């Protein structure tokens, strides 16, 4: 859709759960689309800056997760089409990560990159 | 004897019970509930009158007046917190 | 009607050597009616919350503790307890 | 499994090409000539 | 003590609003007195709030905007 | 009839044709906190904050009638 | 009883200490002024 | 009198102090030095201002406990002229506060800058308090109790509006003062004739206070808007101060 | 109308008792409007109670109940 | 910080003789305060 | 004041 | 001492959600005190309701009753 | 739904101030309802503060703004 495609290359962040790469204005207005009810990232820049992190690399034109080895490897087959990344360095606070497991949301590390 | 005399209070337990049952605050009312309510009302009235008489003796008067009631209410911190949003004529 | 006679009795008991005014008696009656109404409304709320069909001494005590401030509420609770004890006695 | 191909491009322009390809796909995805591409990579 | 609002104009205003609501109505003297007392108390409270707003605004003259802010912060 | 005018302290006037879009941002509270921001086609964004809830509901119907870009 | 009154008790204690400190400073000033006037 | 230049070689000194009123168009950062018979304030440029000890009528020290500035206030008996203007009150303060759109326009502040920033702020406050106390003690020891500083009792304060601006007046031990808000408020209790509480009724959540000075040729000091909860405390404070207070309904 | 009957000196005296030292010319009309709104609400509640009780005239008890509903209890007339 | 600085530190006079220096200053002023007498003698050495 | 009209007793059960 | 643990960034987030375009350095302690007062009142009401209900555990229902009593 | 205060510090503060009656458990839903109420309350207070500041013609809210808001509100 036209709401998930990034508008301006400058000022862009990425999520850590589903790794949704978009623009800051999109994150502020619409927010995370793949995970909204279990995040409340929409409606403010505060939760955006709290959860997401600009420390990410890679751009892939995800268009068919149901049929794609990249999605099967990255574990994003149950997500909507969009522009995702291949590495996101960060970690959510204890209070933000415990509620995910308490409600029934498995928190996984999307930072597939290696260290040293 | 009257339930007021039975309980030893001075307020009318019977009138309190009748007013409660008339307002229909509940389908029924226990036997201790009305006595307790009458006792609470009597204690509050006794405290108010005590402070008012104290203020009157301070002002050197023989009859309590709304001025003494106001002085008592504004000198007692708790009564103030209780009747802050209350208005009085004159 | 009103609680003027009872207010006069309490006044003569607390200060047997003093009087009162007409406006003062009216203010006292208004105060008595207002306290009665507040406690009754709180008791009705608590009874509806507990799904009970009878206001009890426990309900009245809870209403008093919710309405009056701390020390005053404690003294009123003590007075009501003594009164109900003498009544049941 | 799907195959992976390489295509040259001007040095310094990769994100521009990616967003352009995304726009073209989103524009011609509800027509008689859709794009059969699955994704593109621009490290 | 004394009444700050003129008894006759206030009573006339009360009767005017009562007729506007429903005609052929009658109020008691004590009722009119109670209304006047409640109105005076309400106006004094509102004036105290407006004076606080003006004090905060670093002024001395009270303004209709202060009254509006007072009513807003109160929630009417 | 064909634009907004804000008065009187530093006044402003924005015609409908000059507005690029509008945004009904919701402030902190859920009551009396509807900022009616107006961004023009020239790039200037005017922020009219502190509006009552009912005023916001009416302005919503008004803007929907005038047909303006509501972001 | 006392466990709950402790708050108002501590408030009154702070007020009494403040008033006592005020009285102490006043007594010191008065004593010093008297000494200066005598010398 | 002329400033007796410091023939004494010690001379306590304090640094980093913004002055009020401003010598120039804006504030001037400078230092203060206690001389044999006064203070000399020197800006970073070189503006010298003298304040003799004998002229100091009251010396107040408002700490930073709950404030954005730690201030030393001097209420003078006579007016001193500087910056081409004469003034009766002086202040030398140092800021310990912060102002931002909300957070730092950034956001990311975890357990390595936020709590660290709080620790730094606390340390700066503590160091400034210690330095001010040291300066006060040195001035007192050098003057041999000829000039005594006063610490205002914050617990005995109450909200008031002397110049029609909600502030927190604080009663020291011989003056009712308030220095954080400029212009300053100072009322010496040695010159107070009495006090009068006007508009003290039941349906009035705020009352006024009127200070009448002994010198009847002066204008009475009227303090408007005071919460009624702060009535009995002010009465007890005045009772301790040995001031006659009366009440008035109008 | 009688809303203007509220004398300028009466509003000034109310403000004085409140604690206002200087009043503006635009205050009197606004105070009259606010007073009219408050009296209208009180009379609305009072007429509702009167219709409930099926009485022909408004009473001090109905006025007190209306004031209580608003949130400003008034003693004396009980 | 919060300590008195001995004025003789700027002078010679080994610290083991500060008491002697103070006593000499007190006796020269022909008094019945150590630091005050020292500060006065430092400015009036003719005594 | 509690006059004779005020000294009246209560009603029967 | 948890009134300080309430992360000031949290207060700034709560304030920034509407209109608040700039904040001073003292707003934090003031907001903390106001939150403390409100919590004390609500918890007193809820504890009263719980002691009335006899249960030894405060419940969301008790909290709702306390809020309704306060008129929130 | 949205919560700005950290649930763990909030719970710690609640149990520290609930010492009126020592030893009392608070359900998770009860703590959540309290947190929602506190967030809404502080939100309304800051809105009133912004109104007082806009009135005073200052874009930066100061403690006196909140003080005035609470005074007029009757807290
Ligand atoms: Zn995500």
């Amino acid at each position: 859709a036209l709401e998930t495609v990034p508008k301006d290359l400058r000022h862009l962040r990425a999520c850590l759960l589903c790794s949704l790469v978009k623009t800051i204005d999109q994150f502020e207005y619409d927010g995370c689309d793949n995970c909204d009810a279990y995040l409340q990232m929409k409606g403010n820049r505060e939760m955006v800056y709290d959860c997401t992190s600009s420390s990410f690399d890679g751009i892939i034109a995800m268009m068919s997760p149901e049929d794609s080895w990249v999605s099967k490897w990255q574990r994003v087959s149950n997500f909507k089409p969009g522009v995702y990344a291949v590495s996101v360095t960060g970690r959510l606070p204890q209070g933000i990560v415990r509620e995910l497991k308490s409600r029934g949301v498995a928190y996984k590390s999307r930072d597939t990159a290696i260290k040293t | 004897k009257t339930r007021s005399s039975r309980a030893g209070l001075q307020f009318p337990v019977g009138r309190v019970h009748r007013l409660l049952r008339k307002g229909n605050y509940a389908e029924r009312v226990g036997a201790g509930a009305p006595v307790y309510l009458a006792a609470v009302l009597e204690y509050l009235t006794a405290e108010i009158l005590e402070l008012a008489g104290n203020a009157a003796r301070d002002n050197k008067k023989t009859r309590i007046i709304p001025r003494h009631l106001q002085l008592a209410v504004r000198n007692d911190e708790e009564l103030n917190k209780l009747l802050g949003r209350v208005t009085i004529a004159q | 009607e009103s609680y003027a006679i009872y207010v006069y009795k309490v006044l003569k008991q607390v200060h047997p050597d003093t009087g009162i005014s007409s406006k003062a008696m009216s203010i006292m009656n208004s105060f008595v009616n207002d306290v009665f109404e507040r406690i009754a409304g709180e008791a009705s709320r608590l009874a509806h919350y507990n799904k009970r069909s009878t206001i009890t001494s426990r309900e009245i005590q809870t209403a008093v503790r919710l309405l009056l401030p701390g020390e005053l509420a404690k003294h009123a609770v003590s007075e009501g307890t003594k009164a109900v004890t003498k009544y049941t006695s | 499994d799907p195959n992976l191909w390489t295509v040259k491009c001007k040095i310094g322009e990769e994100r521009a090409t990616a967003i352009s390809l995304m726009r073209k796909f989103i524009a011609y995805q509800f027509t008689d000539t859709p794009l059969q591409i699955k994704s593109v990579v621009a490290p | 003590t004394e009444l700050l609002i003129r008894k006759l104009p206030f009573q006339r205003l009360v009767r005017e609003i009562a007729q506007d609501f429903k005609t052929d109505l009658r109020f008691q003297s004590s009722a009119v007195m109670a209304l006047q007392e409640a109105s005076e108390a309400y106006l004094v409270a509102l004036f105290e709030d407006t004076n606080l707003c003006a004090i905060h605004a670093k002024r001395v003259t009270i303004m209709p905007k202060d009254i509006q802010l007072a009513r807003r912060i109160r929630g009417e | 009839e064909r634009g907004f005018i804000y008065v009187h302290k530093p006044p402003v006037h924005i015609r409908f044709d000059e507005i690029s879009f509008v945004n009904f941002a919701r402030g902190t509270t859920t009551t009396r906190s509807f900022d009616f921001e107006i961004e023009t086609k020239q790039g200037t964004q005017y922020t009219f904050s502190s509006i009552e809830r009912e005023e916001y509901g009416k302005l919503f119907d008004f803007v929907n009638a005038k047909k303006l870009n509501i972001k | 009883n006392k466990e709950r009154r402790s708050k108002r008790d501590e408030k009154l204690d702070k007020k009494s200490q403040a008033m006592e400190e005020l009285k102490a400073e006043r007594e010191k000033r008065k004593n010093r002024t008297a000494e200066l006037l005598a010398k | 009198d002329s400033l007796v230049i410091n023939l004494n070689r010690s001379n306590p000194k304090l640094k980093d102090l913004y002055i009020r009123p401003n010598i120039a168009q804006k504030r001037m950062q400078g230092s203060l030095e206690a001389h044999v018979n006064g203070f000399r304030f020197t800006s970073v440029r070189g503006d010298k201002v003298d304040i003799l000890y004998n002229n100091i009528k009251h010396a107040l020290f408002q700490p930073c406990d709950g404030e954005m500035i730690i201030v030393l206030h001097f209420h003078l008996k006579n007016a001193i002229m500087f910056g081409k203007k004469r003034h009766t009150d002086v202040q030398f303060y140092t800021e310990v506060g912060e102002i931002t759109t909300d957070l730092g326009k950034h956001q990311h502040m975890h357990d390595r800058d936020d709590l660290y920033a709080e620790q730094m702020e606390r340390e700066m406050r503590h160091k400034l308090k210690t330095a001010f106390k040291n300066f006060i003690e040195k001035v007192e020891a050098l003057t041999k109790e000829e000039l005594e500083f006063e610490v205002p009792f914050r617990d005995l304060g109450f909200n008031g509006a002397p110049y029609r601006s909600t502030c927190l007046l604080q009663p020291t031990s011989s003056a009712l003062v308030n220095a954080t808000e400029w212009p300053p408020f100072v009322v010496t209790l040695d010159e107070v004739e009495l006090i009068h509480f006007e508009r003290v009724q039941f349906h009035l959540k705020n009352f006024d206070m009127v200070i009448v000075y002994k010198d009847y040729s002066k204008k009475v000091t009227m303090i408007n808007a005071i919460p009624v909860a702060s009535l009995d405390p002010i009465k007890e404070w005045l009772n301790s101060c040995d001031l006659k207070y009366t009440e008035g309904v109008q | 109308d009688n809303i203007q009957g509220i004398t300028k000196p009466a509003i000034r005296r109310l403000a004085r008792r409140g604690g206002v030292k200087r009043i503006s010319g635009l205050i009197y009309e606004e105070t009259r409007g606010v007073l009219k709104v408050f009296l209208e609400n009180v009379i609305r509640d009072a007429v509702t109670y009167t219709e409930h009780a099926k009485r022909k005239t408004v009473t001090a008890m109905d006025v007190v109940y209306a004031l209580k509903r608003q949130g400003r209890t008034l003693y004396g007339f009980g | 910080t919060d300590s008195y600085i001995e004025v003789l530190d700027g002078s010679r006079v080994h610290p083991e003789t500060y008491e002697w220096a103070r006593k000499m200053a007190v006796d020269a002023l022909e008094y019945d305060n150590p630091a005050g007498a020292l500060e006065e003698i430092l400015e009036n050495p003719e005594r | 004041n509690p006059s004779e009209d005020d000294y009246e007793e209560e009603e029967e059960d």
